[PDB]
């Protein structure tokens, strides 16, 4: 049936900027269109319906614009919390309702380098049969950060496994979690366990390390 | 035996909104359909419980011509045993319907470029319509347990919507005048030419 | 005011499952109600629709296997799912529909995850802080399927916490890790413990974090 396409797919913008997302329909539908906001891990929230009118309970910096076959959501005074994925919908009177594929809106901010931390396994865990070292990079920007595990200054690959948060609603900062996983055999074969963070907000790669069976 | 005022139903000025459909009663006349040759050539024509060309050679007690405007993509619901907001809250044919359905594009007739907000359909209704039932009320629809009584508000919705017929639209969205002939078989008073 | 749903989880391929979403502020027997699903990290996909007068409609991808019901008495809407193929894995949302005015109220989500794999509770291991602001937390290893719920002091500690997206180890098992930054001046007096609920296996587990 009708087809809805949003542009752009991804989008980065700085607080206070006027941002415009667009929704294009492959058929002129008069003003039967709704805009939805979906913050991560949450249901979507209706912002705009009738393609221009503002739903109740929604901030006024949301311009419902467009008509005919091309529409734009314009947020004017961009805000940190307004990081979400933005969807448009065909408000059709007949069943098969369709949404756009969505736009991911990422906030831009100033460089902030990560607090680094490192957590040797638990004797609890060691009693099981594997061990799990864990490095952590807290509250930084931008996403792009290099984490290098070193084990007696020998670099490890393959057993690492990173993981990132969603940009923060309050401050727009990511946090990262690396996890080196070795059997207790390979674990006791080494003494120094280090984690070396290279980031743009750091002038020199920070390291945080411990020693097996110490402190 | 005289002719039937079909041309008076089609060549008729304008049609009712689907929710409040017209029904002209027909009795004492002859079923000649070549009258309809001339119009926007009236292309969509399907019958149920009766065969085409067996019509000029049949007789029924009473005959009804229901008329209304709907948008094109919704014409598939004017048929027995359909669902959709039209087949359910505006105009329902019975499952055993015997009769014919006729529909022509009226984009040239009922589309203002400013938008024709005169054609209306019921959007909100508690229950389905019984076949050949008409709901005219514009009572405020109570979507919550909290009663509405006049105020259009949250969980208090007025139940009709304009069709907004614009000539630009993709053809699914364009107006269609529709006439539904109900063939009901008392002494018979509506027959075809081959029985005059 | 509210729409609250329940009934998803792990289930084999070909199996069957019945979601249910219950309503506050409006009777479902009076409104157009929808089930919309969202595949993991994919977009939105409409799935079923029930009219106030009971007429149902389905997306082809689910036609003839799903059946969207309701119960006027309990004021609740259902979604019975049979012949469950594996592609059906997603978050399932119910929603109230005001057709021309949009879907104004939504549920919270329930995750139907359809895999031939076997449920498996996690295990929790502490992350003792570095003996300014000293960070500490919990690890949660080798469980299935998603998700797990993680709280710090049963909802007390909420600022500066970050819980990480589960990663899928080569062992086909998830493992994630929650952390918080607290003042260095509280690590010996204040007692910190994370709470892990894993509904899919009935695995509720608490464990303290000490230097």
């Amino acid at each position: 049936a009708i087809q809805l396409t949003q542009s752009p797919s991804s989008l980065s913008a700085s607080v206070g900027d006027r941002v415009t997302i667009t929704c294009r329909a492959s058929q002129g539908i008069s003003s039967h269109l709704a805009w939805y906001q979906q913050k991560p891990g949450k249901a979507p929230k209706l912002l705009i319906f009738a393609a221009s009118t503002l739903q109740s309970g929604v901030p006024s910096r949301f311009s419902g614009s467009g008509s005919g076959t091309d529409f734009t959501l314009t947020i004017s005074s961009l805000q940190p919390e307004d990081f979400a994925t933005y969807y448009c919908q065909h408000l059709n009177s007949n069943p098969p309702i369709t949404f756009g594929q969505g736009t991911r809106l990422e906030i831009k901010r100033t460089v902030a380098a990560p607090s680094v931390f490192i957590f040797p396994p638990s004797d609890e865990q060691l009693k099981s049969g594997t061990a799990s070292v864990v490095c952590l990079l807290n509250n930084f920007y931008p996403r792009e950060a290099k984490v290098q595990w070193k084990v007696d200054n020998a670099l490890q690959s393959g057993n690492s496994q990173e993981s990132v948060t969603e940009q923060d609603s309050k401050d727009s900062t990511y946090s990262l979690s690396s996890t080196l996983t070795l059997s207790k055999a390979d674990y006791e074969k080494h003494k120094v366990y280090a984690c070396e963070v290279t980031h743009q907000g750091l002038s020199s790669p920070v390291t945080k390390s411990f020693n097996r069976g110490e402190c | 035996t005289n002719l039937c005022p079909f041309d008076e139903v089609f060549n008729a000025t304008r049609f009712a909104s689907v929710y409040a459909w017209n029904r002209k009663r027909i009795s004492n006349c002859v079923a000649d359909y070549s009258v309809l040759y001339n119009l926007a050539p009236f292309f969509t024509f399907k019958c149920y419980g009766v065969s085409p060309t067996k019509l000029n050679d049949l007789c029924f007690t009473n005959v009804y011509a229901d008329s209304f405007v709907i948008r094109g993509d919704e014409v598939r619901q004017i048929a027995p045993g359909q669902t959709g907001n039209i087949a359910d809250y505006n105009y329902k044919l019975p499952d055993d319907f015997t009769g014919c359905v006729i529909a022509w594009n009226s984009n040239k007739l009922d589309s203002k470029v400013s938008g024709n907000y005169n054609y209306l359909y019921r959007l909100f209704r508690k229950s389905n319509l019984k076949p050949f039932e008409r709901d005219i009320s514009t009572e405020i629809y109570q979507a919550g347990n909290k009663p509405c009584n006049g105020v259009a508000g949250f969980n208090c919705y007025f139940p009709l919507r304009s069709y907004s017929f614009r000539p630009t639209y993709g053809v699914g969205h364009q107006p269609y005048r529709v006439v539904v002939l109900s063939f009901e078989l008392a002494p018979a008073t509506v027959c075809g030419p081959k029985k005059s | 005011v509210q729409l609250v749903e329940s009934g998803g989880g792990l289930i084999q391929p070909g199996g069957s499952l019945r979601l249910s979403c219950a309503a506050s502020g409006f009777i479902v027997s009076r409104n157009y109600m929808n089930w919309v699903r969202q595949a993991p990290g994919k977009g939105l996909e409409w799935v079923a629709l029930i009219y106030s007068g009971g007429s149902t409609f389905y997306a082809d991808s689910v036609k003839g296997r799903f059946t969207i019901s309701r119960d006027n008495s309990k004021n609740t809407l259902y979604l019975q799912m049979n012949s469950l193929r594996a592609e059906d894995t997603a978050v399932y949302y119910c929603a109230r529909d005001l057709v021309v005015y949009g879907l104004d109220y939504w549920g919270q989500g329930t995750l139907v995850t359809v895999s031939s794999a076997s449920t498996k509770g996690p295990s929790v291991f502490p992350l003792a802080p570095s003996s300014g602001t000293a960070a500490l937390g919990c690890l949660v290893k080798d469980y299935f399927p998603e998700p797990v719920t993680v709280s710090w002091n049963s909802g007390a500690l909420t600022s500066g916490v970050h819980t990480f997206p589960a990663v899928l180890q080569s062992s086909g098992l998830y493992s994630l890790s929650s952390v918080v930054t607290v003042p260095s001046s509280s690590l010996g007096t204040q007692t910190y413990i994370c709470n892990v609920n894993h509904k899919p296996s009935n695995t509720k587990v608490d464990k303290r974090v000490e230097p």
